[PDB]
């Protein structure tokens, strides 16, 4: 049962990083996105 | 390996708090259910089964085969379920001898 | 030391696991930020 | 029993197969050696032979019981990871095994 403790926590680990490289490129999409809009206001 | 006897299907990233939650999974030919087979719902990091949220038992299939590949679904209520509490759970099938036989991907409740 | 392994891993876990919510709150906030931007621009 | 060294501005990410900083501090809580290990590991990682690369943690010099001494080391790139997508952290382990320093996960990119 500690072994499948283990287990379970590298799975949950393994899904938690993935989604955080996903939301990280999210995030330098959307502050783009920003960046060009504002850049479309000043003019 | 006896790890992943148990495969909870469709799980999403996040479900709505307190709302009634539909749990689907396939047990695969290398289990054979039990009456006292249940899955609860486990915050990420647990340490024992004694560590659930919440829980239900899971339901013996009906006319068993056993080596077959059989589906499940268990309603867990909202009422039973976490708040927005910032945690993320799993669900676990956890036999009648106390082994975790599926975990799956985590969720959060928001 | 099995409780050693355990404990780093969830510490890191922990870590991991409050980047990705950061990251998920502010990337949420940065889509409203966009329509409201673009409320000036577009349609 | 397992933050008696503290790494320091430890970072979200260092560039791969690069030059690398590490700081850490040695608390009165444990005593150092020379042939103590500062380790790069794998997030994960079962037993202390799961190391990446290491270094040994060197003795600071007139080393007085019971002090604070901050410590760095400078791994370089040819025995750090590369971007592979993988966290690591850094483990301070002690000359007869014992781990007393988990840092917070990076990655290498």
């Amino acid at each position: 049962e500690s072994v499948a403790s283990h287990f379970a926590l590298v799975t949950a680990y393994e899904d938690i990083k993935k989604r955080l490289k996903d939301s990280e490129k999210e995030n330098s999409l959307l502050k783009k996105r920003i960046r060009f809009l504002e850049e479309k206001l000043i003019a | 390996s006896n790890f992943a006897h148990v495969i909870f299907q469709n799980v999403a990233k996040s479900y709505l708090p307190n709302a009634h939650l539909e749990c689907h999974y396939t047990l695969t030919p290398y289990i054979h259910p039990h009456p006292k087979d249940w899955v609860g719902i486990f915050k990420v990091g647990w340490s024992t089964a004694r560590d659930y949220y919440t829980f239900l038992w899971s339901p013996m299939p009906e006319h068993y085969v056993e080596g077959s590949t059989v589906n499940c679904v268990l309603a867990f209520q909202g009422y039973y379920l976490p708040n927005d509490d910032g945690e993320f759970y799993q669900f676990c099938y956890v036999t009648h001898k106390g082994e975790i036989r599926g975990a799956s991907t985590p969720f959060q409740f928001r």
